[PDB]
RNA sequence: AGAAGCGGAUUUAGCUCAGUUGGGAGAGCGCCAGACUGAAGAUCUGGAGGUCCUGUGUUCGAUCCACAGAAUUCGCAUUU
RNA sequence: CCCGCUACGGCGUGAGCGUCAAGGUCUGUUGAGUGCAAUCGUAGGACGUCAUUAGUGGCGAACCCGAUACCGAUUACUGCUGCUGUUCCAGC
């Protein structure tokens, strides 16, 4: 009679400082995975580098990241930790987590992906509630 | 509302100069506390036990909050407090405690040893105890004495930041955060970023998590920062600029003037605040039966 | 890595093994710890550290030098002679009752006046300077007097001049301040008994006086609360015409043998209160009873102090002939149990005459065993006040080392009646034993005694027909409870008492052990598992509903189970009844009765029943149970004190039949007494519901007493439960506690006879507080 | 006031792995081809220095940290190859983990660990493993009579 | 007592005839894994579903437990069970249990392909489902294909042995566990140890922390190591006498 | 990071420590300054420097006396 | 101290008894009993409180934690209950 924690969503917002990156650098798609990657092999190990993430709604400097529930904070610790270096662009950034929600509800613009994705997990949630 | 209260500065001796690039760095690293957000910034200054201190009165203030500061804090909108992490090992030389107390608005320590720590939670009237997190702790702390530390008055702190220096230090930041939580008994808790850069600056909701994964509870760690952390500048503000927590200089106004949050309608000065003829005893009853304000 | 022989390989791990030994003993030993934690935890002294006299004499001198390695008032002109009053008054108390003479009843009173207390000791010392008549002189230095009250209850005892006011509600033991000082006591009748010892002490006097074989030891329960009455017949100085029909008009004729005539054994068995008016004769259940008699005509009945006043207002009501004797503070009884506390107690008394009954009791103080001696064992013997010895000491012959049946059946052949009931009549008659205080000395004269035979002179004080005090003393066998009870006068049980546990292996019983003690050898306790007397429910009930509904009404919302929304507890979950069957608390037979004759309603209205939809038409179960709580609600406004609802079943299955107009509660419900234990994983508690096997569901419990579990390899009871009717109800479990002895749960319960008879099998479910799980177990008829 | 750690008893066996060499089928002389000794260099040092190393390739740097806060080797002798480590009751899970992925000493290859026993106690670990080497002796005396 | 159910047969063809040395290697390991403790060993063997199958009734099996190892298992006390997984990606050249089921007793499968996952959980009666958690994952798990399999009695096994090889494999290793672990709901997890030497073998207290330490709570590992174990240990013995 | 329970001792300037019919708040060291030396140490002089652990209450007045709340620290046949 | 051999005190057994001594031991330990100091992890169901966008999510804590046991008093925090005092607001 309860409800299984399927995942969590994660809001990043990546607050780069030094305007003259800011319009010279643009991190590309690929960039995000090696640096997550790097990010969860610095500070963790083989098991912290095994994390379930995906990408989904990838904006300029803008991520939303899922991430199972029961290593939430294995997550959203090693994000606040790890600092970019070396990595095709000259200065180090900084992370902002905006919000953490496991109900699906954040309003960002009123772009047509976030339906889309809505849709996608409901195609799911109407598996695990019929099987 | 959010406090930062351990916010280094760029010198440790007074025969060093301090050179105007580490001040823009210092600019820019407030502006990246100001953008993303925050509330309140305490700035740090490491002084040494053993140091020739000079024996000045408007020359032991190398912050200078109203020149520049005061000249950020319009484009700002925030404020900054100066406060003295007493670097203490030995019991051979000391100091004039009642200048440098009364000189900024928090006292801090730096224990290294072992009869320190005790005289320093006895007699020094302090408000925070910082722990050398990037080297070894000096000793292993009863809780009977730490708490009653903290039945006294003066909290543990922890410096999330000096983990983010480098790669050896993390194990021994671990290894002294889990040993505070444990001895403290989760009451004198108080974080803060000890960042040199605005390349190394966080969020609310990664530090919540960085003290979810360190071993402390996350409404306790907000409770922290909303109730521990701005109690403890009160206490420091009110013991220095008016007497031992007795009568104050301070306005209090309706919702924006208080000994916290008006500081530059205080005259920094000696103590005085200037304040117009708002109590009059002629003409002025109950509050909800005046119709002038 | 390289292989290595075999010797080798032994020899260094047995080198090992060896090593860990000697570090964890060198860990023990480098343990900073005080000798004081050298000593055991029962033996452990607190105020050991102030002064050293607590410690062994061994141990004394490190406890000195590492204690030494750690290292009048004003009073205004009125409280000074207030606080010396009560100095001259102790006094003036001692040397009254030191020098000659007794106690007056003013003194006694006490509620008049201290300075007429004053006067009235002063006047009697210079009465007894001025002359020798007129004096009530007694017979000792010590403080003791005759407290035996002819044809009369017993009244307030006058005890010690400084600790009367205190008193004055309720009445002491004789080790009342003995007990205090290493028990916690509990006030809920006249006296004051012990209820628990301080130290823990569930297992340990579980495994010592318990059944359990590994019984090293002896455990002692004061029981002077047990009240006694000596009925003789004043009639006929030949046979006893009237005693046989007074003991088959106050009990059945369950304990009016013509065995128990002859054999002479005392008979503990169940009572009960008859009453005859004109022409008609009420019989109510009135509780436990201890019946003895000397050889044919005198008769000594001991039983529980409230059931002892019932008892003795019955016997005033019919006292033409026969002479009453109340003894409620001139003889009292203690009672050991274990394996050795014959050793013990033999150890605790010595001989002063050659004479057959100490030959039996010695031999049987060697055998180490209670159940293979015979159901008589009831000896008597005059012996020496136990102030002589004052010390742990055993006193065992050589005998060949040989312990045999053929001398136990020798000694039941031949069995001294004569001395031993002469010993019976002297404590009977208050004569003698107010003679047996002839000589009795103080502590002071013992030890000045011993004083003499060191100087003169071993450690003892040797025995003098003339001037010392021979005692009677009497041991007998209680043959259900198993224990062995010891009866003597009310001043000497203490001389006896205090030399008990200084043997080393003897412990003290509270009232909550001696409930374990009878919950182990399956036996029946009054105040708790006996629910069908009178005042045994009435007590019960009204206790436990009324500490439980306070602690209900105590606890806060949300922290507490919640008895009001409970679900699943029974298939077809009937309307307007969401809870648990009856109240919550305490045992409601009212409940189980009025069900119980709801169904046999419906039995005799069809030959099956309905399961669901001034008195409405019952046709089913929910008709029934509005009424029971139509009932309850109107019982709780107005008191019951009417009559009873549940008695027994064994004295009626016998001889009446068990025998069962617009009725639903006039005739109540008979029962047996069962203990089932636990053959399912768990534990019962108290107040605990009984349930019949379901006829459909028969062979699934059948396969779970045989065996089913899932093929890991470890026993299963993760199904789906079958779960019965609410009718299915046959009984209550009072006293829930972990059988130690068996491994397993026992639960005390009581079954209908009619639905005793009714399933083949004695497979019988069990269901707990607030707890919606059953479990399966099989129970054995307590005859008792 | 006290401290609730977690001690963890672990075990060096070496497989037999001879390829070439026959074996023979019994349980007190496979006892004794898996119990065979522990080689010349290995110390309390050593083996802290190999965990170490091996908490950082495996589980990173902040398990790392989270496990190095009271990461120690109480006791250890090289002649039975049996040894305690002191840990938290939180990390003990990832200590065990940390002990499951030991491969090999730098020196030596070829060997597996058993970690048998963990409590809050030390005490009664060295009682169950006196009681373990009691019944390791019965298998070994046991096969030696007959 | 606990049960192991994945260790390999070193041979994969039939043509290809099995040397002294590995015959060793296995006796080796199961006396290792006899070593840490175990009570029942059920030993695979890799069959192709491209392989034709042979038309025989007594040498379909050739593992021989009862004329090498019925020494050992006299000599040690244990006793072996076999079993067979099949790695089945096309349905071409197949559809044959009715005489397969009867020899071994216990079938498995190794779906390395998105219709092969659905004609393994339509039409296959088989025990136990395997991944390859060595290479990469297939397509993606769902909650729709795994849940409708679970609960008709199929369980998911995780190989704990297949970790121990490389470095770079533990990285596909823990990202395939915690898919099985996300999409089983944590019920039907079978854990077995393929090592191919005895260098690999661990006991039931790292194991267990790295099942629990990978997803899976303590509860359900431990009674899924007794309970599901042995109980599928029965449904293939029920397979083969009734 | 070696608890738990028991007794004894104890908190005063930055430090180490005195001291008290109950009526003044100190000494040595350290800091600063004077004196002195070509310069420096030592010696010598002077100044700065106080939450007398905190609180209650007694008294006319508390480092002191009474109570309450904290603790400091030793010992438990030890150098872990 | 009793039995057998031997006879100046002697010797062998009783799973015998009494006294004395010993930093040999005290899990002889308690419906928890540790002593480099255990009092666990997870799942499901019942109840309470608080917030919701469709109905679910979060929480059951704060203080604190045995070492022989008992009871009185004091101190730290949450909730309930009665009394008292203060402030604000009206029914006439
Ligand atoms: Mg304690
Ligand atoms: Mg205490």
């Amino acid at each position: 009679k309860k409800t299984f924690r399927e995942w969590q969503y994660f809001k990043l917002s990546i607050t780069s400082f030094d305007q003259d990156v800011d319009d010279a650098h643009a991190i590309d798609q690929m960039t995000w995975r090696q640096w997550l990657n790097n990010a969860l092999k610095r500070s963790y190990g083989i098991f912290g580098e095994g994390v379930e993430y995906s990408f989904l709604h990838v904006d300029d400097k803008l991520a939303y990241i899922r991430v199972n529930h029961a290593d939430k904070d294995t997550f959203s610790s090693s994000i606040s930790t790890y600092i970019s270096t070396d990595e095709l662009v000259g200065s180090p950034l900084t992370v902002s987590i905006l919000q953490e929600s496991s109900s699906l509800r954040l309003l960002e613009v009123t772009d047509d992906d976030r339906l889309w994705l809505k849709k996608v997990m409901e195609e799911e949630e109407q598996d695990c509630k019929c099987i | 509302m959010l406090v930062d209260l351990n916010v280094p500065w760029p010198q440790n001796s007074y025969a060093d100069k301090v050179t105007s690039q580490a001040v823009n760095n210092l600019i820019k690293t407030l502006s990246t506390l100001h953008m993303l957000g925050y509330t309140h910034i305490a700035i740090n200054f490491t002084v040494n036990h053993s140091e020739k201190f000079p024996n000045d009165v408007k020359l032991l203030n190398p912050i200078d909050i109203k020149r520049r500061f005061g000249e950020l804090m319009d484009r700002t909108g925030l404020k900054l407090y100066s406060r003295i992490t007493l670097i203490i090992d030995d019991p051979s030389k000391g100091q004039s405690l009642s200048k440098i107390s009364q000189a900024f608005d928090i006292v801090a320590a730096l224990p290294i040893s072992e009869k320190g720590l005790t005289l320093s939670t006895t007699n020094l009237d302090i408000d925070l105890l910082t722990f050398q997190y990037g080297s070894r702790l000096p000793t292993f702390l009863k809780h009977k004495s730490i708490c009653s530390c903290v039945n006294r008055g003066v909290k543990l702190e922890i410096v999330y930041g000096y983990a983010l220096r480098d790669v050896q230090a993390r194990r021994q930041f671990v290894s002294n955060v889990r040993s505070v939580i444990r001895s403290s008994r989760s009451r004198g808790i108080v974080i803060g970023s000890g960042a040199m850069s605005p390349l190394e600056c966080r969020n609310i909701l990664g530090v919540t998590s960085l003290i979810k994964n360190l071993g402390l509870p996350s409404d306790r760690c907000s409770k922290a920062m909303g109730d521990l952390a701005s109690l403890v500048l009160l206490n420091g503000r009110l013991r220095n600029k008016s007497h031992k927590q007795t009568i104050v200089t301070g306005g209090g106004s309706g919702n924006g003037d208080d000994v916290v949050n008006d500081v530059q309608g205080i005259d920094d000065v000696q103590t005085i605040k200037v304040v117009k003829r708002s109590m009059d005893a002629e003409q002025l009853g109950h509050a909800s039966k005046r119709h002038k304000p | 890595g390289s292989k290595l022989n075999v010797d080798q390989f032994i020899s260094s791990r047995q080198f090992e093994v060896k090593q860990l030994q000697l570090a964890m003993h060198n860990s023990k030993a480098a343990s900073s710890t005080r000798i004081f934690q050298a000593l055991p935890r029962k033996l452990r002294r607190r105020t050991a550290s102030h002064n050293v006299r607590r410690i062994p004499k061994r141990m004394r001198n490190r406890a000195l030098r590492e204690m030494r390695k750690s290292d009048a008032h004003g009073l205004n002109a009125k409280q000074l002679y207030k606080a010396r009053m009560s100095i001259k008054l102790l006094r003036l108390a001692s040397k009254s009752t030191s020098m000659k003479l007794s106690m007056p009843p003013e003194v006694t009173s006490s509620n008049c006046h201290v300075r007429q207390k004053i006067k009235t000791l002063k006047r009697m010392i210079k009465e007894s300077s001025t002359a020798n008549p007129n004096i009530k002189l007694l017979n000792n230095r010590m403080g003791s007097y005759d407290c035996t009250g002819v044809n009369e209850l017993a009244p307030i005892p006058k005890g010690r001049v400084k600790y009367t006011k205190r008193q004055k509600h309720f009445a002491w033991l004789p080790t009342h301040i003995w007990n205090a000082k290493r028990s916690h006591m509990m006030k809920r009748w006249g006296y004051q008994m012990v209820w628990a010892p301080t130290q823990k002490c569930f297992k340990l006097t579980h495994r010592l006086g318990g059944d359990t074989c590994s019984s090293d030891g002896a455990l002692c329960m004061d029981s002077s609360y047990i009240g006694t009455i000596i009925v003789k017949d004043k009639s006929n100085d030949s046979e006893g015409d009237f005693l046989k029909s007074i003991i088959g008009k106050l009990t059945a004729e369950r304990a009016n043998l013509r065995k128990y005539r002859e054999g002479q054994v005392l008979f503990q068995g169940l009572i009960y209160s008859f009453n005859e008016e004109n022409g008609e004769d009420s019989t109510k259940p009135l509780g436990p009873c201890d019946v003895f008699w000397v050889q044919k005509d005198t008769a000594i009945i001991r039983l529980h102090p409230s059931i002892y006043t019932q008892v003795f207002n019955i016997l005033l009501q019919h006292k033409e002939k026969l002479t009453v004797q109340d003894c409620r503070y001139s003889l009292a009884s203690v009672t050991l149990k274990g394996a050795k506390a014959l050793e013990s107690l033999a150890s605790c008394l010595r001989s002063t005459e050659y004479s057959k009954s100490f030959e039996q009791f010695k031999m049987v103080s060697m055998i180490t065993d209670h159940n293979a001696l015979p159901q008589r064992c009831t000896f008597a013997f005059e012996a020496i006040d136990p102030r002589h010895l004052a010390a742990p000491k055993k006193l065992n012959d050589s005998q060949r080392k040989t312990v045999n049946s053929d001398d136990i059946l020798s000694l039941h052949e031949n069995y001294p009646q004569d001395e031993i009931n002469a010993v019976f009549n002297e404590l009977c008659d208050p004569e003698s034993r107010t003679q047996s205080y002839n000589n009795q000395n103080t502590l002071k004269e013992i030890s000045a005694r011993r004083y003499k035979l060191l100087t003169a002179t071993k450690t003892t004080v040797p025995f003098k027909e003339s001037d010392d005090p021979s005692i009677p003393l009497v041991i007998i066998r209680r043959l259900k409870t198993r224990d062995w009870i010891v009866v003597l006068p009310w001043f000497w049980l203490l001389p006896l008492w205090h030399l008990l546990n200084r043997i080393p292996r003897m412990y003290h019983i509270g009232l909550r052990q001696f409930q374990q003690i009878q919950y182990e050898n399956k036996q029946l306790y009054f105040p708790d598992d006996y629910p069908f007397t009178q005042l045994g429910y009435i007590e019960n009930s009204f206790y436990k509903k009324e500490a439980s509904k306070t602690k209900w009404d105590r606890k806060p919302m949300g922290k507490r189970i919640n008895f009001e929304k409970i679900k699943d507890i029974h298939n077809t979950k009937l309307p307007a009844y969401s809870g648990e069957i009856g109240d919550f608390f305490s045992s409601d037979w009212r409940f189980l009765q009025i069900l119980r004759n709801g169904i046999d309603y419906l039995q005799r209205n069809d030959k099956t029943l309905e399961l669901m939809d001034g008195v409405r038409d019952i046709n089913c179960v929910n008709d029934v149970l509005e009424f029971c709580k139509d009932y309850e609600a109107k019982t709780k406004a107005m008191s019951l004190s009417i009559e009873e609802n549940i008695p027994v079943a064994l004295c009626k299955n016998r001889k009446c039949q068990f025998r069962t107009s617009f009725s639903l509660t006039f005739f109540p419900r008979c029962i047996i007494a069962v203990s089932c234990t636990l053959l399912e994983r768990g534990h019962p508690k108290d107040n605990a519901r009984i349930y019949q096997v379901p006829e459909k569901d028969l062979e699934h419990w059948l396969q779970l007493a045989k065996g089913v579990y899932r093929p890991n390899g470890r026993k299963d009871h993760d199904l789906k439960i079958p779960l019965p009717e609410v009718h299915d109800l046959i009984g209550f479990i009072t006293s829930g506690t972990y059988h130690l002895n068996c491994g397993n749960g026992m639960g005390i319960g009581f079954i209908d006879h009619h639905a005793a008879i009714r399933q083949p099998t004695r497979y019988v479910l069990i269901r707990n507080v607030g707890t919606n799980t059953y479990r399966l177990g099989e129970w054995s008829k307590i005859s008792v | 006031v006290r401290l609730k750690s977690r001690y963890i008893l672990f075990e060096i066996i070496f497989p037999p792995t001879d390829t070439n060499v026959e074996e023979s089928v019994s349980k007190a002389d496979i006892l004794l081809s898996h119990h065979r000794a522990s080689p010349a260099d290995v110390s309390i040092k050593s083996i802290l220095q190999e965990i170490r190393r091996s908490l950082s390739l495996n589980l990173g740097d902040y398990g790392s940290a989270k496990c190095n806060s009271l990461l120690q080797l109480k006791y250890f002798s090289n002649k039975t190859s049996t040894g305690i480590i002191r840990c938290h009751r939180e990390d003990c899970d990832l200590v065990i983990m940390a002990l499951m992925l030991m491969s090999k000493i730098g020196d030596v290859d070829g060997l597996i660990v058993n970690p048998v026993k963990v409590s809050g106690t030390i005490k009664k670990i060295e009682q169950f493993a006196m009681r373990r080497n009691s019944k390791i002796l019965n298998i070994i005396k046991c096969s030696q009579s007959s």
